[PDB]
């Protein structure tokens, strides 16, 4: 059916999908980075502020 | 199997057979076999052929650091009495059959190679025992 | 008085089910084209109301058109072109 | 996937089935054996070839296992590119030689014992 | 009535007029009715996900075929705007099936363009499931009332012995 050149073309198609998966995973890790930034930042600010106010 | 009218004959035969069964059961003990091998006094005996000793006490053959199995290897290299070597080969085969996981340890020890050597022993019985031992060692290989 | 709005019930619900049906079939065609080719573009879905007895002619036409693509694999579902049936 | 074992009788239709599964996503490992060894089940020196596809998707691998079941395709490899696979092959060759020689000794012993058993 | 939903590889924009207007080699030389389609542009994930998606799509389409033909049959039993012989089909999108099939458009409002394929399939499955269950309940209630009416009629049917 497909020639060997078409087999390499389908390998390139697999590569387009692999790079798409890579982009998806990188952006997902970036989203998780934003989420942990928010959560841990709020947590640390809350704990430090509460310590300072109890001291006060 | 034969039946006699004299009840005394049957009772005495029953007694003797039962006490002989008890005696051979008492003979069957891993301590006895381990002493035989520690001092090197190897010979065919009911302990060397007791199915429970090979099956139930297969864990007992797993010595501390498998030193008793190492003694079997040492005898595969050292013992020159053909009967003792046949005993060692048969016991190694039994140990492998009832504990295939110790065969890898034997290969590490090189005892397997010693049985490969003992295939071509100068006495047919030793050749046969080594043959059976290796045939058990060829499971999943 | 049950029959009164029963007509609305069944008619509207059949409408929704039919809409879902054709949507599913469109998704199936999209998936089949995207799999039978790589990065796809304008695969040109098409609607046919076959004339009577002319099924053989149409099958011949499409075979002559696009049987070079596979030539070995694509019948009941294995055609040299993406294919589906619809009842109406 | 591998230069495995197939009797080379439905390899063309096997490729056709795999082309009806996917659109030939990966080149199929191709190998052939001339006058091969006796098959364990068939008990004859049947000709063998092999034409099998490697995959990255899980559903695709499940389908490959399904079509291997449906066809006469023996496949039990450990397809690892690095050198440890070839070291494993060398060890397999050593075990094969050991099996051959022990089998020869056993056969000779059996022949001798049977001759004696006849004469008795 | 039978429609066919086909598709070509689409390597060229000339394929647009080869499948529709090219009377030399098109369908029965442009005798079968030929009409373009609306198909959403949707993202795809990975290949094994697409295999699972296609299998799920086939199964769900079979089930939806059962559902849609079953509601058509129940409406035929109701005998209004559809019968087992006359009025062979009901109205989809408020228009007859021929007009909706010939002018099929994508309903992104119900199935947003930015939902993944699997999410859209799940939404469709849930919608058709709930629709079918509710309509089965309604039709069962209506048929039970009809059966009770007919039972009462049978009790008031006969002669001076049993009527």
């Amino acid at each position: 059916a497909l020639s060997d050149a078409d087999v390499q073309k389908q390998i390139k198609h697999m590569m387009a999908f692999i790079e798409q998966e890579a982009n998806e995973k990188a952006e997902e890790i970036d989203a998780k980075a934003e989420e942990e930034f928010n959560i841990e930042k709020g947590r640390l600010v809350q704990t430090q502020r509460l310590k300072i106010m109890e001291y006060y | 199997q034969q039946k006699y009218d004299d009840e005394d004959i049957s009772e005495d035969i029953k007694f003797l057979l039962e006490k002989l069964g008890e005696s051979v059961q008492d003979l069957s003990s891993f301590d006895e076999y381990s002493s035989e091998l520690k001092s090197g006094r190897l010979e065919w005996s009911p302990v060397h052929k007791s199915e429970k000793f090979w099956r139930e006490n297969a864990v007992r053959l797993n010595e501390k650091n498998y030193e008793l199995l190492k003694i079997l290897t040492k005898l595969l290299e050292v013992s020159d009495d053909p009967q003792v070597l046949a005993v060692a080969a048969h016991d190694v085969g039994e140990y492998v059959r009832h504990y295939p996981r110790g065969k890898r340890v034997i290969e590490q020890l090189g005892g397997k190679q010693l049985v490969m050597n003992h295939m071509h022993h100068e006495d047919q019985q030793v050749r046969y025992n080594a043959l059976l031992a290796v045939q058990k060692l060829m499971v999943h290989n | 008085k049950q029959f009164g709005p029963l007509v609305r019930w069944l008619k509207v619900n059949f409408s929704e089910a039919f809409i879902a049906w054709i949507h599913i079939k469109a998704l199936r065609v999209f998936v089949e084209s995207v799999l039978r080719y790589g990065l796809p573009v304008n695969f040109q879905a098409m609607l046919l109301q076959p004339n009577k007895k002319s099924v053989k002619k149409l099958r011949e036409v499409l075979h002559e058109l696009y049987k070079h693509l596979d030539s070995s694999a694509a019948q009941q579902e294995y055609y040299p072109y993406v294919y589906y049936k619809i009842d109406c | 996937f591998v230069a495995g074992v197939i009797n080379r009788e439905r390899i063309p239709t096997f490729e056709r089935m795999l082309w009806r599964v996917c659109r030939g996503n990966v080149f199929l490992r191709q190998a052939e054996i001339e006058n091969p060894l006796e098959d364990p089940v068939t008990g004859d020196y049947v000709h063998k070839s092999v034409f099998i596809i490697f995959f990255q998707g899980d559903q695709l691998k499940n389908r490959v296992k399904k079509i291997c079941e449906g066809f006469r395709a023996s496949l039990y490899p450990c397809p690892e590119t690095p050198q440890e696979r070839k070291e494993m092959a060398s060890g397999v060759n050593t075990r094969i030689d050991d099996l051959q020689m022990v089998l020869n000794q056993t056969e000779d012993h059996r022949q001798r014992v049977l001759q004696a058993a006849a004469k008795n | 009535t039978e429609f066919w939903l086909i598709s070509a590889p689409g390597e060229k924009t000339c394929q647009q007029t080869w499948e529709k207007l090219h009377a030399a080699t098109t369908k029965n030389n442009n005798l079968a009715v030929s009409s373009k389609f609306n198909i959403p542009d949707l993202k795809v994930g990975t290949l094994d996900v697409l295999v699972g998606l296609s299998d799920e799509l086939a199964k769900l389409d079979a089930f939806v075929e059962g559902v849609v033909k079953k509601v058509a049959q129940y409406m035929a039993d109701v005998l209004e705007d559809s019968k087992d012989k006359v009025q062979e089909n009901l109205l989809a999108s408020g228009v007859d099936l021929v007009t909706y099939i010939t002018r099929f458009q994508w309903d992104m409002a119900k199935y947003p363009i930015k939902q993944s394929l699997k999410n859209i399939s799940e939404i469709i499955a849930k919608g058709v499931t709930q629709i079918d269950n509710d309509l089965k309940s309604r039709a069962s209630a209506y048929n039970n009332l009809k059966g009770n009416l007919q039972n009462l009629e049978r009790k008031n049917a006969g002669s001076l012995l049993t009527r």
